[PDB]
């Protein structure tokens, strides 16, 4: 049995989106679809079922004006339309299959996200200081969609680094990194931070050199 | 509905040792066909729910048997034998008997390790961004352990809340350690009319915050 997700969505606020799922191999066996919501960083909850057999289903009552599930019997392929769409409904949504009284199987998820936000490249700051070791970074600020890719020396710096999460500011996301190198070492052997923003077709550099 | 309570949030162990995560709900959960359906599953950074346990009690094919499920009425606990490194990551809970389904509030299984406060660090705004209006003060709060840390910023000595934005790493692969950042963000305008910038790190390895500041002088 393989559940297959339809890909990644990036849609607005007040729109609407449709998700689909399609089993395998069940298959003279039928199943019940379930649905199920993963906010980033969040735990999980349930959206509802749906039975393909005869169009029957049950949804959470906290979903019940947002989520609605359909089918396609030719192609084996159910839907999560998710109207109305909120900041709230960014999210990954799981499809989960099983027959009666059997383990379930689990889709590989379906992004959302929910933002009226447009291509945005990173403007990219510099972190350098006012012991043995030293640390740096570079503020990566104001950017959309995610993700963006961030180096030191061109990669070839890479133990002591720690490259944070991107958070939303605003409506644009902000990330930080910061790297640690021998304070001997520094500024004599330079220390450059590289971004890269595939979706800008962006990639910058900013050397950390020593304030004045 | 039915409400699962997942203990404890967060659980480190060591390589080797015995892990029990429990979860109990808040009313009886036997299907009308007399099954319990209350299911464990694995979950890793970016990766679907993998299945453990189903039934309570019942291994899914292909889980090593150092994990097992028990339980009945009220109280169920999943444990695993001789944690191993591809075990950690966070656990779930899920009852099926009973619509709608709800799930526990997860189990994080993390690796112990000795105490260590975070390496602090303070960063005025760059020229770069200044130029253009704005005026970040970062603050990094690096390798500690354990996990749970307060960050506070004060202006020319007054508790500031506005403006703050906080991102977490997950524990590192090879120290063990926990990581954070910290960022408050003002408008140059601002920023220009004070003197004192300042980060504060409360942690479990002393009651006295670590501090660190630089006046713009």
């Amino acid at each position: 049995v393989q559940l297959q997700q339809s890909g990644a969505e990036l849609v607005k606020p007040g729109a609407s989106v449709k998700l689909s799922c399609k089993a395998s191999g069940y298959t003279f066996t039928e199943y019940f679809i379930h649905w199920v919501k993963q906010r980033s960083g969040q735990g999980l909850e349930w959206i509802g079922w749906f039975y393909p057999g005869s169009g029957s289903l049950n949804y959470n009552g906290k979903f019940k004006d947002k989520a609605t599930f359909t089918a396609d019997k030719s192609s084996s392929t159910v839907y999560l339309e998710l109207s109305r769409l909120t900041s709230e409904d960014s999210a990954v949504y799981f499809c989960a299959s099983h027959a009666y009284d059997k383990e379930p199987y689990w889709g590989q998820g379906t992004l959302v996200t929910v933002s009226a936000a447009k291509t945005t490249p990173p403007s990219v700051y510099p972190l350098a200081p006012g012991n043995s070791m030293v640390t740096l970074g570079c503020l990566v600020k104001g950017y959309f969609p995610e993700p963006v890719t961030v180096t030191w020396n061109s990669g070839s710096l890479s133990s002591g680094v720690h490259t944070f999460p991107a958070v939303l500011q605003s409506d644009l996301y902000t990330l930080s990194s910061s790297v640690t190198v021998p304070s001997s070492t520094w500024p004599s052997e330079t220390v450059t931070c590289n971004v890269a923003h595939p979706a800008s077709s962006t990639k910058v550099d900013k050397k950390i050199v020593p304030r004045d | 509905d039915v409400l699962m309570t997942q203990t404890p949030l967060s659980l480190p162990v060591s390589l080797g040792d015995q892990a029990s995560i429990s979860c109990r709900s808040s009313q009886s959960i036997v299907h009308s066909n007399g099954n319990t359906y209350l299911e464990w599953y694995l979950q890793k950074p970016g990766q679907s729910p993998k299945l453990l346990i189903y039934k309570v009690s019942n291994r899914f094919s292909g889980v090593p048997d150092r994990f097992s499920g028990s339980g009945s009425g009220t109280d169920f606990t999943l444990k695993i034998n001789r944690v191993e490194a591809e075990d950690l990551g966070i656990y779930y809970c899920l009852q099926g008997s009973h619509v709608p389904l709800t799930f526990g509030a997860g189990t994080t299984l993390e690796l112990k390790r000795a105490d260590a406060a975070p390496t602090v660090s303070i960063f005025p705004p760059s020229s770069e961004q200044l130029t253009s209006g704005g005026a970040s003060v970062v603050c990094f709060l690096n390798n500690f352990y354990p996990k749970d840390i307060n960050v506070k910023w004060k202006i020319d000595g007054s508790e500031r809340q506005n403006g703050v934005l906080n991102s977490w790493t997950d524990q590192d692969s090879k120290d063990s350690t926990y990581s954070m950042s910290s960022t408050l963000t003002l408008t140059k305008d601002e920023y220009e009319r004070h003197n004192s910038y300042t980060c504060e790190a409360t942690h479990k390895t002393s009651t006295s915050p670590i501090v660190k500041s630089f006046n713009r002088n």
